[PDB]
């Protein structure tokens, strides 16, 4: 059973006024446009016994995501792909598994982590990719910043010598099968406004929100509508215009962070 | 191994052409001891929804003051597919339950009844993909059928990609192999999205062709809520958008 | 732990009187009779995706019952059977578990389904029969119900093909080994009554109900008393034998339904 | 299949009777103790022959979450549960349905004795812990609760006595083996509030007759009316031993 | 997540006045000295069908402690070793997960039990030894009963024939391969006193309690502080002396009871 | 196939030698969102710990009248060991969650709280031993942090046996190897042990030299806590006692 949230911090309307007349003089409280992400800092190899890591901050939301590798026989209806298993929490569920599942169908979807390249025997044995994030402090579309910290920690991932039944976590021998990155574009609707990268009092104000996720040659990926109000046929298509050109931006800042 | 979707006469593996939705069955009313009930049918996706009208809340650190909680369950039964579905909800079950949750949040006037709690339970008795939009449809009708004061009905159909080919309202075949698959709710007079999700892939320009194509769709099934409404059962046999 | 349900709807002394008084001229609130059954729809297929399934209207009590039949090594503690697992659930737990179990028992040791002509390969494979039922309107004596839907759904089960390992689902085959339907019939006590097939009314103002289930050779299948009061010992007499006169024109309608 | 015999064994033996040599309508041995456990508002320990249960009753106390609680009655909250070593092959101590279900039913029975609406807005915690199963447990589980809350002091419409009635090899009997639940026709556990002639628990596995049901019925009062005479003896001497005998 | 337990029997500082009154003459409210064990009972085969029990009486403190010997593959990591599982119940969780955890340590670090000696086939099969403390009735110093319990039904077990694949449970073959019993002692601190087996009354008025396990020859074989409170170097420090010295006292004790 | 614990120049398989504590560092303040927060490293062992200050009860059957409730949760993430945990907690997390929660109960002041919650939050993100005494001076130092007030910081340290060798501040090697562990820790101020526990086996005299080893290490660990109080940020290079 869901139900709507009895602990939500209710924003007064005074306060959302405040907001939405620096909206109207297309400027933000923290000062950026209404497109414009926050700072991104990406740290990665955070996580020292994660076989790849990476911490994100993104305004004050941060993500810890880890990975971890081990040999499994592959699923009976699927003998020749290695497995994806993602995992999210919430610290300071329901948004945890949607998150998750999000954030898993667009690296799964998007073809960026290749499962068929991720068999050692087929029908025998496979690498099961554990990625598990953690999402430390909660400042607003923690959504973008998981996906940012999911892709992140795959790419820093070492994998390891098989000796043949066993793995050597001594002998790194190469690095995860990465097709591309991708990136999760959130786009927040505010009155009559659209915001990208909503922060904490954003999120609090806003109808509802939709994140598009892309990959670098700016196919769309995945799409998912959040928040307990609508948005209208036009918000929709201009939210996508948004957050596709923001994309490009995003994408460059990722990879600069992970060495392309 | 894997089934031509579009065939060369243009046409899908049920015979549908890419513009057309499966068949429609609507009836309100259906539960004695519920406040608001409907069946939705699509093609053979089916969903009964039940409403337990607005009513204090059993714990009341749970309620709000201001509003209604909505509580909804999105499930599935063991037979409702091929193969027998654990009745344990999944992670599947419970991420729809939320989006269902919200779009029926966008549409039920809560505000009307604080310290309450509306009870919406919805069950896929067969599924054939598009299971999330009919139990959202059903949920939607059974509110109405409740005397729930809402801003509009709400109508939805999942619009994708099949062999490069834009396609309307998706069997499990072409969910199952095609590119993309895009449900899409609105309340249809407020041109108000109330559910978007798109699994798949698609270039901007094919999302905003199936977007229109979904619209069209929406429009229809919208006609055939409001007769449903009237006349508590609606039949409608396959036709072109 | 098992408690006092603190839900349950308290029915003023007042309306438990006018029904009380209905009772003392031998009539009920919908017109019957103190031994009558409510009117009684089978529609039998109504889960198409199902092996077999039953849609049972049973006054204002809706159940719907589906089969779906999967191949299994058999079990240790069981070594030359089928399998039946029977599975209820109240949508409007504990009752459900009672329910799931009062019925398998009366299906299980009536031997009105055998469960060892289920067996496909001896020690190496055998039917299990997954039956789930569904309670989808609560109008009262639900067992009732139940017990109609499962028998109900078990003679619409359609058995398919066995390659041999693999089901072939286009091919039928035949049938459930069935040796006969098997009904049970709750009778409840309300003051100094007895009352055949209680409604939701009577369930509430009755001190205890008691079900008999038959095989049509009128032997005693399973019995269950339920509800917070008690019983005398004359009570539990007469209502066997009510139930059991019952019972004969129940079969008979049943039959009707299935095609005999 | 000339030589081959059917498995099952015989229920039934030389003379009228049964496995353990008692006749159809023979009790197993009885024993009963109370105010047993020191930190308990009432106690029992309950033996049918190798059937053993404990009960522990946590008296009428205001309930831990309010909504929970009921404005007009006493909530009973009842554990049926099996020690891992109470049978010769170990259970799970995680509740089975059967665990889930015998506890609904005991807390129905022990409602229907329970004076609840003296103590509004209270729980009464009914604990019971079978400690060796040989059939017939949910009767003494039902019987040690009953005494511990007479231990309580908590007032009831009567005390509950209860026996598993059945069928054998075509023969009614009285009080059930594990051999005999297990390869048995018929088990019909049967409980009563006795001065009132009232039945508290009533169920039947298993195949009868009318007739039969009727006869094992019959057998059942009687055996039931010789457990209530040694449960109201246990109230006022504390400590009851019964050896085996005839109906 | 742990939190502070809101049902906690609050003790009124005038009746802590009283008890501290006491110890201040070196006595206490059931007449023992601060450094004495409360009468302590051991009945062993309490429990007919485990393979060895033990019903320990210590004051108004009651536990039984039943085994059960089940045949397992031993585990990769260590197939030269039978198992030891420890489960503990309250009835009258956390604290019953810390009693096993505790009880099992002291068990296993000493080597009271040598699980080396449970192999049957190496490699194939051993004994899995599973261990069950049902505390019946909370009378305060439960660690310490759980223990006594334990180790009595430890004693207690009969290890059956294995016939080779089958255990014949009516032909007696030993006992456990054990080296010695394990005492644990509990040190209460209340105010300014140290006071060995906290009653009741004395565990809700105490600032904490430190357990201290011994072995025969009186090496420290587990330690666990436990409370609220805390406890001084010089307390800690005393409170083993004292536990030591009521070591040999108890051993002795148990030993009579196991017939040695 | 057991390690050397102690290497025949005296000193142990990380190179400190008996007496010597692993490199430590501590930073306070470092979630935005969180009422109080510290970072705590010793070693390998890293812990972030998150306070969510004095505040109402949600269920309120649950609160205290005279006092706060702690709620501490000790976790740690599938990424923390080489082999990967399950994040569904264990035996263990639920036994040091309770260990951990009473060690802190002894030091805050929750009398002044009355009715109110304090929820610490503990997550060891890297675990070479010692984890639960980590986790409880990331919290002690989170609550600091916050402006809870408490009769003392804590500082604690694992003190062992080895080779027949009383060590400080066990490795996981040692920990693994090792005839004992005991992990000790104090209201340093008070000469107060708030959490004290030993697996493995000792005789009296051990346990007595140990105790003494581990009250100079906390002694030392303590400075560190005071200066991290003032300057948000300390590190410290290994050293002896
Ligand atoms: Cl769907
Ligand atoms: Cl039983
Ligand atoms: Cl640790």
């Amino acid at each position: 059973m869901s139900s709507t949230p009895s602990n939500q911090n209710i924003i007064p309307i005074i306060k959302k006024e405040s907001i939405v007349s620096l909206f109207e003089k297309g400027i933000r409280q923290d000062g950026r446009k209404l497109t414009d992400y926050r700072p991104l800092s990406i740290t990665l190899d955070y996580a020292k016994k994660a076989d790849g890591s990476a911490l994100v901050k993104l305004g004050t939301t941060m993500v810890l995501a880890g990975t971890k590798l081990e040999i499994d026989k592959p699923y009976e209806d699927t003998p020749n792909q290695g497995n994806l298993i993602v995992n999210v929490e919430l610290l300071p569920d329901e948004n945890a598994i949607e998150l998750a599942r999000v954030v898993d169908r667009s690296l799964r979807d998007s073809k960026a982590l290749d499962l068929t390249k991720l068999v050692i025997e087929p029908g025998k044995s496979v690498w099961t990719v554990w990625l598990d994030v953690y999402v430390l402090d909660y400042g607003g579309n923690v959504l973008d910043a998981c996906t940012l910290a999911s892709v992140a920690a795959l790419y820093n991932t070492k994998v390891y010598k098989v000796e043949q039944i066993s793995v050597n976590k001594n002998e790194v021998v190469g690095k995860l099968p990465l097709n591309y990155p991708v990136v999760t574009i959130s786009v927040a609707k505010v009155d009559k406004y659209l915001v990208v990268d909503p922060d904490l009092d954003e999120e609090s104000i806003m109808d509802a929100k939709i994140s598009f996720s892309y990959t670098p040659d700016l196919k769309i990926v995945g799409i998912q509508k959040s928040g307990k109000g609508s948005m209208s046929l036009q918000d929709i298509d201009q939210a996508e215009n948004t957050a596709r050109s923001t994309a490009v931006k995003l994408l460059e800042e990722l990879k600069k962070h992970l060495g392309i | 191994e894997r089934p031509k979707l579009i065939l060369d006469d243009g046409k899908r593996t049920d015979g549908r052409k890419p513009d057309e939705l499966r068949s429609i069955k609507i009836e309100l009313g259906v539960l004695k001891n519920a406040d608001g009930s409907a069946i939705f049918e699509m093609g053979n996706t089916k969903a009964i929804a039940a409403v337990y009208g607005p009513k204090e809340m059993h714990p009341r650190h749970l309620s709000l003051p201001d509003r209604a909680v909505l509580r909804v369950r999105y499930h599935m039964t063991p037979f409702s597919t091929d193969e027998r579905k654990n009745p344990a909800p999944s992670r599947r079950e419970i991420e729809l339950s939320k989006v269902i949750r919200e779009a029926l949040e966008s549409a039920v006037l809560v505000e009307l009844f604080p310290r309450t709690a509306i009870d919406v339970f919805t069950e896929i008795l067969q599924a054939d993909a598009g299971s999330r939009l009919v139990s959202l449809m059903a949920a939607s009708l059974a509110l109405a059928d409740a005397g729930i004061p809402m801003r509009d009905l709400i109508a939805g159909v999942a619009v994708g990609k099949a062999d490069g080919v834009i396609i309307l309202d998706l069997n499990e075949t072409e969910d199952m192999w095609g590119e993309a698959d895009m449900p899409i709710a609105m309340m249809p007079s407020l041109n108000q999205v109330t559910l978007f999700q798109l699994n798949g892939s698609m270039t901007p320009d094919e999302f905003r062709q199936a977007f229109d194509l979904a619209v069209k769709g929406i429009n229809i099934i919208y006609n055939l809520e409001r007769e449903a409404l009237k006349s508590k059962y609606v039949e409608f046999k396959e036709e072109g958008v």
